[PDB]
RNA sequence: CCCCGCGGACGCUACGCCGCGACGAGUAGGAGGGCCGCUGCGGUGAGCCUUGAAGCCUAGGGCGCGGGCCCGGGUGGAGC
RNA sequence: CGGCGACGUCGGCUACCCACCCGACCCGUCUUGAAACACGGACCAAGGAGUCUAACACGUGCGCGAGUCGGGGGCUCGCAC
RNA sequence: GGGGACCGUCCCCCGACCGGCGACCGGCCGCCGCCGGGCGCAUUUCCACCGCGGCGGUGCGCCGCGACCGGCUCCGGGACG
RNA sequence: UUCAAGAGGGCGUGAAACCGUUAAGAGGUAAACGGGUGGGGUCCGCGCAGUCCGCCCGGAGGAUUCAACCCGGCGGCGGG
């Protein structure tokens, strides 16, 4: 099936499939600084429905 | 009751992708997180991008992209598109280029390599540049399909000069009774 | 006219209308104006900033 | 019995799941949620000599 | 990785039950037993479990290590807590928030340890 | 799939979606392009202009393979060559210019469409177009002909 | 005496018949399962008063209290110990209950069990 | 520079969970959802079953807005 | 905060029978209009009606991409699959 | 026609420097945690029981009562301008 | 006789329509139906002095051993 670098010597065309995400590590990308640092800070307070009085 | 009509309440929209493809519902979580946490509008246009179809999501050929990002300016910025890069055979020089592109065919990226350029996915895009600074958003042509010929008014009616469908095309295939003023009427 | 009914307010009837069934429009929804920070937040910027405001 | 029972897949197409198949048996997670009792294998990507 | 791996098998798994407008997934090392990312235990680089022991008397806490991902025979290193309640549960707690080994399963091992334990003193009259 | 139509979601409901006051007759209207010049005139005019009558002259026992005559534009020449061939003549000292035979790629005929790089190349084809030699020429190349 | 659930709110249901077809009183050929009336003079379907009440979705129940048992509880089948144990965890929100095709000696095992782990049974007497 | 306490609920099937606001007629017709239902095939449940399958009966217990479903008792006798 | 609690009573708005008050014409269908003095329908069981092929058009998903496609043929002990 | 030269990709090596030991791993150390065995044998620790014990959560088997708070609402008195 | 004739030669199971008998209830506006109650009946609830469990206090009892140190094993993290 070859290599991404050397294509199959038994397909005669074929080349191995391409990622179009190389690092699937979702937790990882979103714990890095580069992400982390152009965020805003995150808005976990619930504000539920006011009884008009 | 209420005097409002319901027709259009629902809005009709990609609210996700219609794919069932791990990777791009990945990148899609990526950047779903990425345009609610940040105030930048290309996270934004790019999610609704990675929602989209594949006639909506048309093929960017080398040679547009090498036009784009050659006008004043752009230098050292990276080429994203939300879609395939394609070769195109009819340019001889590729120059150095910084790309993020959903797929790129095997010979445009080898040609890209060699000219010393960059390719990354849109999970480097995202670590690379997280709120998308530097980058020029680019796309295929979306009319650049063979159906908007067919489309607009009917090719029997007075200055249009849309395509009608026909099985051959040849002499003997709708071109003489409303196509010549010898036969009938021609508008 | 013939499908509604109007007339003269005076000003216990703007104070009465506005506070017990003032709701404001606020992000195109209807939040009952329970604090003042509500019509501080959409109408600061022409000077009303309360209740008071408001009614005058 | 003109039904068109037969489907065409394109080779590229074949070649993809083929590849994607051989990459998903070497993921322990994906091996056990066939369950497949890889529990005391010493190495999923299992390789044995070739005497067998 | 964990998150290609759960896009897999978050609804197609030897492991899921989908019954009664309920789910639960039923794989060797999840605490609550329940269809989630979190609680997955097969798709993590760092996994907890807390099992009944051989006999009918303590827990097993089996965590998995970290060098031998693709090696499942030696992957998991299992061990046998045979003490009373309150020491048990401190012994969890510290293995879970003193190596920072996963912190967010630490309440989950805690109150499966309990039931375990629970259930293994002797049924009333 | 059958399971997917909207037969399955038409069950229960009495028409079948056809309606029930004009219902699902055999053929209203006629069978195939039936009356395309009488009660669908309105339809023949409005999307197929030109569909009745003659036009032109008949040619009995066309072949095909006679009039067979396959195009390149100047755009597209040099990709019939090797990028060795062309990297070669770009950085070649003397004059010799590398010969790209259409005939050989599957043309006959050289379109002038597009631009040419700035490169003398010796063009064999068939048949040219007047701009495709002029174009082949103003970048010092020569265009032969081939029968 | 029983172990009882978590919580145990007040059940309401907003209506406690069932939505028997039209006209399945007046014959045995169309049974009581509901089915839309869809003719084109059909009173039920029109909504005059004192007819049958048609099913829609202002019936529904509180998500909070839907599927819940009159013991507070959910339940969830199960055919052998194995799918017993998975309630370990929802003790007190789900009861288990064993298939009707589980033998009597086998489930006699799962009734043990579940006083083992203490999860509630719903049919805990049922071959004996 | 946390430490007489080494400790601190739940969560996040992200196709998930949560909040707020407005709204709810419907033939013909269109669309979506269906953990509604039937039969067969590929997988899977170390599934169920002569200590009793299917089917059928039932003033038995329930769940779901509903399509329907689960459980008890009986009969049945080999598969689901 | 009170009362009551095993062979008599306690709770179970669902489910069986019955009573009463209010409401309630027989469904399907064609029709501007059906409860119709319009038609079909005594009752029950089982069966019973938008299918397959071909050709187009647009939409959607996938792969490759200025290409793409082996579908016809051929090669692999000829054949449990 | 061969055999060469060159070019482009490759496959292994000899090697110096560069980023990192990583989600490719071992050895040493340092910290931490767990388990097993000793020692520790009592103001420590753990186990089960009792009190109509206190504080927390859920909640009372059934039938009921009261209180105050808040939301909505319909009324009634009194007084001021 | 048989496991079973509540398998007895058109005999596996044995639905509905329809019919006989038994039991309960009812009955001058043909029956039947929707909503709301009430009465009776059949069943269900291990109903019948009514839940558990965390900590603390007190009392009455047991037992290895609690912490800390020593040895060994195994993991997590970090290391120019
Ligand atoms: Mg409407
Ligand atoms: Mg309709
Ligand atoms: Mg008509
Ligand atoms: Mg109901
Ligand atoms: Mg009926
Ligand atoms: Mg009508
Ligand atoms: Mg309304
Ligand atoms: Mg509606
Ligand atoms: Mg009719
Ligand atoms: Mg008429
Ligand atoms: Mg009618
Ligand atoms: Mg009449
Ligand atoms: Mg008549
Ligand atoms: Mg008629
Ligand atoms: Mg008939
Ligand atoms: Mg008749
Ligand atoms: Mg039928
Ligand atoms: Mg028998
Ligand atoms: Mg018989
Ligand atoms: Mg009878």
């Amino acid at each position: 099936y070859g290599t991404w670098r050397k294509a199959a010597s038994l397909k005669s065309n074929y080349n191995l499939p391409m990622h179009k995400m190389i690092n699937t590590d979702l937790s990882r990308i979103l714990k890095s600084p580069e992400i982390q640092r152009a965020l805003r800070a995150p808005r976990k307070k619930i504000h539920r429905r006011v009884l008009k009085k | 009751g209420v005097d409002i009509r319901h027709n259009k309440d629902r809005k009709v929209r990609r609210k996700e992708p219609k794919s069932q493809d791990i990777y791009l519902r990945l990148l899609v979580k990526l950047y779903r997180f990425l345009a609610r946490r940040t105030n930048s509008t290309f996270n934004q246009v790019v999610l609704k991008r990675l929602f989209m179809s594949r006639t909506n999501r048309p093929p960017l050929s080398l040679s547009r992209m090498i036009r784009k990002m050659k006008l004043p300016g752009r230098e050292n910025k990276t080429a994203v598109v939300v879609g395939t890069i394609t070769d195109d055979v009819r340019v001889q020089e590729v120059p150095k280029l910084k790309v993020c592109a959903l797929r790129v065919t095997s010979r445009a990226r080898s040609r890209i390599l060699r000219a010393g350029g960059k390719i990354l996915t849109f999970d480097q895009l995202a670590l690379d540049s997280p709120k998308g600074c530097g980058t020029v958003l680019l796309s295929g042509p979306r009319k650049g399909r063979e159906v908007y010929r067919h489309f607009g008014k009917a090719p029997g009616t007075p200055h249009s000069h849309t395509k009608p469908y026909v099985r051959s095309k040849g002499r003997k295939f709708e071109r003489a009774r409303g196509r010549r003023a010898s036969r009938g009427y021609k508008n | 006219e013939p499908y509604i009914a109007w007339g003269y307010p005076n000003l216990k009837s703007v104070n009465e209308l506005i506070y017990k069934r003032g709701y404001g429009k606020i992000n195109k929804k209807r939040i009952a104006l329970t604090d003042n920070a509500l019509i501080a937040r959409s109408l600061g910027k022409y000077g009303i900033i309360c209740m008071e405001d408001l009614i005058h | 019995t003109w039904r068109r029972w037969h489907r065409r897949v394109n080779t590229t197409q074949k070649r993809y799941a083929i590849c994607s198949a051989l990459a998903a048996s070497a993921l322990p997670a994906l091996v056990m949620s066939k369950g497949h009792r890889i529990e005391e294998v010493p190495e999923l990507p299992l390789v044995v000599e070739d005497k067998v | 990785s964990a998150h290609l791996q759960w896009m897999v098998v978050r609804n197609c798994s030897s492991f899921l039950i989908k019954r009664n407008k309920q789910t639960y997934s039923t794989e060797p090392n999840n605490l609550k037993a329940r269809n989630s990312f979190r609680y997955n235990g097969l798709i993590h680089r760092k996994t907890v479990g807390v099992e009944p022991a051989a006999d009918g008397k303590g827990v097993v806490v089996v965590i998995k290590r970290r060098s031998g991902q693709r090696k499942p025979a030696t992957s998991y290193v299992r061990t046998t807590i045979n003490k009373n309640a309150r020491a048990t549960l401190s012994s969890i707690r510290h293995m879970i928030r003193k190596n920072k080994y996963r912190p967010d399963l630490r309440m989950a091992a805690i109150r499966r340890a309990s039931a375990i334990l629970r259930s293994q003193k002797p049924v009333m009259v | 799939p059958s399971r997917l139509r909207k037969t399955r979601k038409l069950r229960g409901h009495v028409s079948h979606g056809h309606g029930r006051i004009g219902k699902h007759r055999k053929h209203p209207g006629g069978r195939g392009n039936a009356g395309g010049l009488h009660h669908h005139r309105i339809n023949f005019d409005k999307y197929h202009p030109g569909y009745f009558g003659k036009v032109g002259m008949k040619h009995y026992h066309l072949k095909r393979n006679q009039s067979f005559c396959p195009t390149v534009n100047l755009d597209k020449l040099w990709t019939l060559v090797s990028e060795q061939t062309r990297v070669n003549a770009a950085k070649n000292k003397t004059g010799a210019a590398p010969i790209i035979d259409v005939v050989r790629s599957g043309y006959y005929k050289v379109l002038g469409k597009g631009k040419l790089p700035k490169q003398p190349v010796i063009v064999k084809a068939k048949f040219f177009s007047r701009r495709a030699e002029e174009k082949i020429k103003s970048v010092g190349g020569a265009c032969v002909l081939v029968a | 005496a029983a172990l009882r659930p978590l919580v145990k709110p007040k059940i309401v249901k907003k209506r406690t018949k069932k939505f028997i077809r039209h006209q399945s009183d007046r014959y045995v050929k169309i049974k009581r399962n509901w089915r839309k009336p869809r003719g084109i003079d059909n009173r039920v379907r029109r909504r005059f008063k004192g007819q049958i009440l048609m099913p829609n979705i202002g019936y529904g129940s509180n998500k909070k209290t839907k599927h819940m048992l009159p013991s507070g509880f959910r339940k969830f089948l199960v055919h052998n110990v194995k799918e017993l144990e998975v309630l370990l965890m929802c003790n007190k929100s789900y009861c288990a209950e064993i298939a009707h095709n589980v033998s009597s000696k086998n489930r006699k095992a799962i009734v043990e069990r579940a006083a083992q782990l203490a999860i509630r049974v719903t049919n805990p007497n049922a071959r004996l």
